[PDB]
């Protein structure tokens, strides 16, 4: 290799260093030179003749990642060289390659075919690592800017669905697909038919994760408002057992398929977080001894033990007092128009705490 | 030249330890004098130090051993520390060479004679020192042997956890030492600066591939005390690795006195949590939670560390019956004032400035991140702020002509100035 | 005018010479006062303005002990190369324990003024103080102490100096109320890190919240000043 | 991965930058300096820095480096943190000086950090442009310059920060030392009714049409949380209890100024 601040000549200081490279990409060298100071012919040749099967030609990559963007095509050159990245299957080397070139710089973004190619390159050449540190500035530039171009937004779709499938974290995974499925029924793909079945999924990981919770997540934005529950996807068939108290719900209602893999043990954990809290919240602060012991319908240390395990939870955190004041504050399931009347409440019960207060506060000092 | 010296000392220390033993002040003092004039004295055809480390290695590793021993032997204690120091100025004026051997024998053989006297802090970061040293040797010493990691290990861990706090009564009453540069002395003896601290000890010297060598009757009981939560399961969750331990002869006999201390500071772990996990409790249900030998004995060692400030409980009652108490007078006394020795989960409490400094920024957030009305104003406030920044480039254009002028003329009035001054 | 008395003006303290101190904020000189730094400026309009300083550092193992002066004639000449010159016109021990002016900085002090009397001595008091008020405290010695010089000695001229009955609750300086005019380039970066990267903005706010919840702030500083006050007074 | 990819500034980096650029330099348009801290192996610590004599002249840089070994040995004593990283200066981006500065800093030889504040009026241009060369091959004729990706961020020290924050709220307007904790505290209660008035838009998003999605289960969740902390739960218990509190409070602020009384009378009698 020989640096970039060598005298360009685009082509040739790119090809120079293909002369250094194997004996196939020398002959198209000479041949690629000789008949013009090309384009398409001089820049598809180190993407797509071998990069022997070693890659510290990550250097002339570079050269080629910058001259042929600008002289032709970015967004066919682009996705030229990124086929190789995935089909050697070495990629710390080749992260360099897609590192170099993120998007920002080095000419114009072009509003995601950089960002959809780079990204789905860094998904599948490296590991985890490299996709980690995209996902926040794509993320950011999604919301910067989302393609009103559909299909491209499908991709962005099925780029997240290549995250959520790569991660095999379950919560990353949970997270990357409900922040897919987020934007799924907010915009592309919605066009019903293509969101109805990621609907399956979804209730596959709203069952099967108990740390979302059970419907508390779906109520807070659009996800159930969509994605139908009383059509045979059977989404709001967690809202029925999710209130009402029981094993013998969800069982009753099976589909024999999510009954098996699947939920068995979280019908049991269901009944837990729903009388813990539709006990405490809407007592609602102090609910007894006895009382969460005969709702839960278990002994009195064991609740004691449960009441630990909603305190990891944090649904209910304070100071438990041993034989009344079970559980207290804090607060995390549905509650969901006495959430919204509380609040409704709210601005009127702020009205002197910011008011009143402030003409004492400010007054003073 | 001639040694026959190292003789002389051994046969004046076996004579020391079985008669009398004053004579350990007269020969320590007279070997003490004779350093000191060499050392401090270089006049003479004598021995022409420079790079001969080998009757100096000699004869330091001879003393050592003769004093460490001597003074864990009579019961001494004031002569081990006076060979301490006699070994450190000699590190200190015998530090121009690398390093030979020995200095993992002496090291371990310090932590050990320490281990008790001191607390096992000191003792189990001087103990991580020898580990540490094993690491070194190893690569130059190569040990081939796993119980010799394992046995390591154990000791690294013991040394650790044993105390969570120290009883500072002489200090408490009296002002007040005269009590700590000693202590920094010491730890610059051991070799650290400062003083170390607590199963963050263990933390440092696990950062190492330590949760891996440790030998797996021991495993998975450090994977109850510092990882598994859950306090009214703890004392259960430990009993076992705990009687696995408590077998002592294979596993270093010096671990197995630490074990019983690092059960009680076990204990007082729990007691520390479960003053947030409930506010109050019957003492008939406190005895079930808690797997231990006896009621009596342990509820004395709460009134204890509770007398010690360390919690607050009104154990001690009438019914029999105890009190954490929500705030009642929320004090550092609950708390534990200057130092956990468990996972954060505090309960809510209200200190002052807590409501007033809560509503300035709690009610903050809330306004910047959802909002509508915000983000306005503040693309209207950077539009202020670009406009401030028109103004000064403007300005910044007549700064570089005037402070040009004020900066290189301030280099000589205002120094012509200060002249005229002096 | 607010000018000082008799061969000086007030005080400015430019932000980035703050800035700068707090780098060295509170260690280096934690449990020992070390004189962190001196103040480097120039006389301004009814002010001097403070525009930069560079750090004292001292052997500050766990004791100070004085070095060689080759860090402060080399560093005074860095900073004359690239800036403005050695302009030494105070000096700032942020240093130990909320405000005060030992004795020992009294003399320094008196040193330095009679020398200098273009001259302020700061004391940057950040949260130790539990934050607080008078977080910049100036004050220059009394000229009468300048004009009645060396020295009080523990009976000729303790007396005497006595009876002249100069200042001890002697006026300190107002050090901001005005633009610095180097407000400029600190004005752009605000809208940046508010709203749109406010990550670094909110984390110093929030600092707040914790200086009120947890372990006995007003509680220390009162058991500090229960034990650091009796003290003075028994031996009065 | 390989190896940087961000930069983490602090507000002093920023302040040593607009100090040299303004005493003067002869900053024109350009002043340059070497940029001091360390860096954990994608990240820089960027701590503190201080500028070197520069002439950046079209065709003719100098770098004297021995000055930067002066100022490294003077900023080591100073605080031990600190390391030789790379250069600063002001902007505009990649030149033919990049391509020299680079040259000038390859004879200390590490990875060079590379920092360009620009100092334009346009909210469109991002304050200070971290780069580092990819490319850098380094046989060729003197450094190629293909400048990775990064961005940059502040991070060293909280109470610096809350140093900067008096500063920026200084830029606002001063802000002087004296009423810190009463600003902190009529700037309390302005949060309280700027969040009346955004709570009545999320209320009142429902009242006209259909809305507050805004608030249904986000800000719902949000203020429960708010009213467990700030006032606690409410018996009349706590209300005594929080009497208590402030009556002892009270009698200690009042043993305050006790203290102010005696501190004086002591002071007096000897005077007289």
């Amino acid at each position: 290799f020989i640096d970039i601040s060598e005298e360009d000549q685009a082509a040739e200081l790119r090809a120079y260093l293909k002369s250094k490279g194997a004996e196939i990409s020398e002959e198209n060298s000479e041949g690629g030179l000789h008949v013009d100071l090309a384009q398409i012919i001089e820049a598809c040749d180190v993407c797509l003749k071998e990069d022997d099967k070693d890659v510290e030609s990550v250097m002339n990559s570079v050269v080629s990642l910058l001259l042929i963007l600008e002289p032709d095509k970015q967004e066919a050159l682009i996705e030229s060289l990124c086929e190789k990245l995935v089909k050697f299957r070495e990629g710390e080397r080749p992260s360099l390659r897609l590192q170099l070139l993120s998007n920002l710089f080095h000419g114009m973004d072009k509003n995601t075919p950089v960002r959809y190619t780079v990204y789905c390159s860094l998904i599948k050449v490296a590991a985890s690592c490299g996709a980690i540190q995209y996902i926040p500035t794509e993320l950011d530039q999604v919301r910067k800017w989302i393609s009103d171009w559909n299909l491209t937004t499908e991709k962005k779709h099925t780029l997240l669905r290549l995250l959520y499938e790569a991660l095999v974290d379950c919560k990353k995974s949970d997270a990357a697909s409900k922040v897919m499925v987020e934007l799924l029924g907010s915009y592309t793909e919605d066009n019903a038919s293509q969101a109805r079945v990621d609907a399956h999924r979804c209730i596959v990981r709203a069952l099967k994760d108990p740390n979302a919770f059970l419907f508390d997540h779906l109520l807070t934005l659009k996800p159930v408002k969509f994605l139908e529950g009383e059509l045979i996807h059977d989404l709001l068939t967690i809202f029925v057992s999710a209130k009402l108290a029981s094993y013998v719900k969800f069982y009753q209602n099976n589909k024999d398929f999510i009954d098996s893999l699947g939920l068995l043990h979280e019908q049991n954990m269901a009944k837990m977080r729903l009388l813990t809290f539709m006990g405490m919240a809407v007592e609602n602060k102090e609910i007894s001894f006895d009382t969460m012991q005969q709702e839960l319908q278990i002994g009195a240390d064991d609740v004691e033990a449960f009441v630990i395990d909603a305190v990891r939870t944090k649904m209910v955190y304070c100071k438990i007092d041993q034989t009344q004041r079970k559980v207290v504050v804090s607060h995390s399931t549905h509650r969901t128009f006495g959430k919204q009347q509380w609040q409704q409440l709210y601005d009127t019960l702020n009205a002197w705490k910011q008011n009143l207060n402030k003409v004492k506060n400010s007054l003073l000092s | 030249v001639e040694r026959l010296y190292h003789d002389i000392a051994q046969q004046a220390f076996k004579f020391c330890l079985q008669y009398t033993r004053k004579a350990e002040f007269r020969k320590l003092c007279d070997n003490l004098r004779m350093h000191l004039s060499q050392i401090q004295r270089h006049h003479n055809q004598s021995t022409a130090i420079n790079l001969n480390n080998p009757e100096s290695q000699s004869m330091h590793l001879e003393t050592r051993l003769v004093q460490l021993d001597s003074a864990i032997s009579m019961e001494l204690w004031q002569e081990a520390f006076k060979a301490v120091e006699d070994i450190h100025g000699l590190f200190s004026l015998s530090k121009k060479p690398p390093k030979p051997q020995l200095m993992a024998n002496y090291y371990n053989k310090v932590s050990t004679v320490f281990w008790k006297s001191g607390n096992a802090l000191f003792h189990a970061s001087t103990l991580h020192r020898l580990y540490h040293l094993s690491r070194e040797m190893r690569k130059n010493l190569t040990q081939d042997e796993m119980q010799r990691m394992s046995t390591r290990v154990l000791l690294a861990t013991l040394s650790i956890p044993i105390t969570p706090e120290r009883t500072d009564i002489a200090r408490l009453l009296d002002m007040d030492g005269i009590i700590v540069e000693k202590q920094r002395r010491l730890a610059t003896l051991l070799g650290l600066q400062a003083p170390p601290t607590r199963i963050g000890l263990i933390n440092d010297m696990v950062r190492f591939n330590v949760l891996q060598y440790v030998v797996p009757e021991v495993k998975d009981l450090y994977n109850w005390l510092e990882v598994e939560f859950n306090p009214l399961k703890l004392c259960e969750r430990v009993t076992k690795v705990l009687n696995w331990v408590r077998e002592q002869p294979e596993k270093e006999p010096e671990l197995q006195q630490y074990v019983p201390q690092l059960q009680s500071n076990t204990i007082l772990r729990l007691l520390q949590q479960v003053a947030q996990i409930y506010q109050s409790i019957e003492f008939s249900r406190l005895t079930s939670l808690v797997p231990f030998v006896d009621a009596f004995q342990l509820e004395r060692a709460i009134v204890d560390a509770a007398r010690h400030c360390d919690l607050q409980v009104r154990i001690d009652h009438t019914s029999r019956t105890l009190s954490f108490g929500s705030d009642l007078n929320y004090a550092t006394r609950e708390d534990a004032p200057i130092g956990p020795h468990l996972q954060s989960m505090p309960s809510e409490q209200i200190r002052n400035q807590l409501t007033a400094m809560s509503s300035v920024l709690a009610k903050a957030l809330e306004v910047i991140k959802p909002a509508h009305i915000l983000q306005e104003k503040e693309e209207q406030h950077q539009l202020a702020v670009t406009a401030y920044l028109k103004n000064s480039r403007k300005e910044h254009q007549r700064i570089l002509a005037r402070r040009q002028t004020i900066e290189e003329r301030k280099e000589r009035l205002e120094s012509l100035n200060i002249q005229r001054e002096k | 005018g607010g000018s000082g008395d008799s061969a000086v003006k007030q005080v400015q303290i430019d932000g980035l010479v703050v800035l700068k101190i707090i780098k060295h904020y509170q260690e280096e000189g934690q449990g020992t006062e070390v004189v962190q730094g001196v103040l480097l400026g120039l006389v301004v309009e009814d002010r001097l303005e403070i525009t930069n300083c560079f750090p004292f550092p001292q052997h500050t193992e766990d004791d100070a002990d004085f070095d060689e002066v080759q860090y402060q004639m080399e560093m005074m000449r860095s900073l004359r190369h690239v800036n403005i010159d050695h302009l030494h016109v105070g000096w700032y021990q942020s240093t130990y324990y909320g405000s005060f002016v030992t004795r020992a900085l009294l003399d320094s002090q008196f040193s330095y003024q009679h020398a200098i009397e273009e001259s302020v001595v700061l004391i940057y008091d950040p949260i130790k103080t539990a934050q607080g008020s008078l977080s910049l405290k100036a004050y220059r010695l009394t000229p009468k102490l300048m004009e009645v010089c060396k020295e009080k000695d523990f009976s000729p001229e303790a007396l005497k100096k006595a009876n002249i009955t100069f200042e001890h609750m002697f006026e300190e300086v107002p050090i901001v109320i005005k633009n610095s005019h180097l407000i400029n380039v600190l004005m752009w970066e605000l809208e940046k890190k508010s709203a749109v990267a406010d990550k670094h903005e909110l984390l110093s706010l929030a600092s707040s919240n914790h200086l009120g919840k947890n372990l006995q702030l007003l509680m220390d500083r009162v058991d500090e000043m229960s034990q650091d006050i009796v003290k003075y007074n028994t031996y009065m | 991965f390989p190896g940087g990819r961000v930069v983490r500034l602090h507000p002093v980096i920023l302040a040593s930058i607009v100090d040299s650029y303004e005493r003067r330099n002869e900053g024109a348009a350009r002043v340059i300096g070497t940029l001091l801290g360390t860096v954990d192996k994608h990240s820089v610590e960027v701590t503190n820095c201080f500028s070197v004599p520069h002439n950046e002249s079209e065709d003719e840089v100098a770098v004297d480096m021995e000055f930067a070994k002066n100022m490294y040995e003077l900023h080591k004593k100073v605080s031990p943190n600190e390391l030789i990283l790379g250069w600063y200066a002001t902007g505009h981006d990649i030149t033919e000086h990049s391509v020299l500065i680079h040259e000038y800093y390859s004879r200390e030889a590490p990875n060079p950090i590379h920092l360009t504040v620009d100092t334009s009026l346009q909210n469109g241009r991002m304050s200070i442009k971290a780069y580092v060369s990819t490319s850098m091959g380094v046989p060729g004729r003197t450094m190629g310059v293909m400048f990775t990706p990064l961005t940059v961020k502040y991070a060293y020290y909280d109470t610096e920060r809350i140093g900067v924050d008096l500063i920026m709220k200084t830029c606002f307007s001063p802000n002087r030392v004296i009423g810190l904790s009463s600003d902190l505290q009529q700037v309390g209660g302005a949060s309280a009714r700027i969040q009346d008035a955004l709570s009545t838009v999320l209320q009142y998003a429902e009242d006209v049409l259909s809305g507050k999605v805004s608030a249904d289960n986000t800000v719902g969740r949000f203020l429960m949380s708010l009213v467990n902390q700030v006032p606690k739960i409410v018996p009349d218990d706590f209300e005594t209890m929080l009497n208590s509190n402030i009556n002892d409070l009270l009698m200690v602020t009042y043993l305050a100024n006790l203290t102010q009384s005696q501190i004086a009378l002591n002071e007096k009698l000897v005077n007289l």
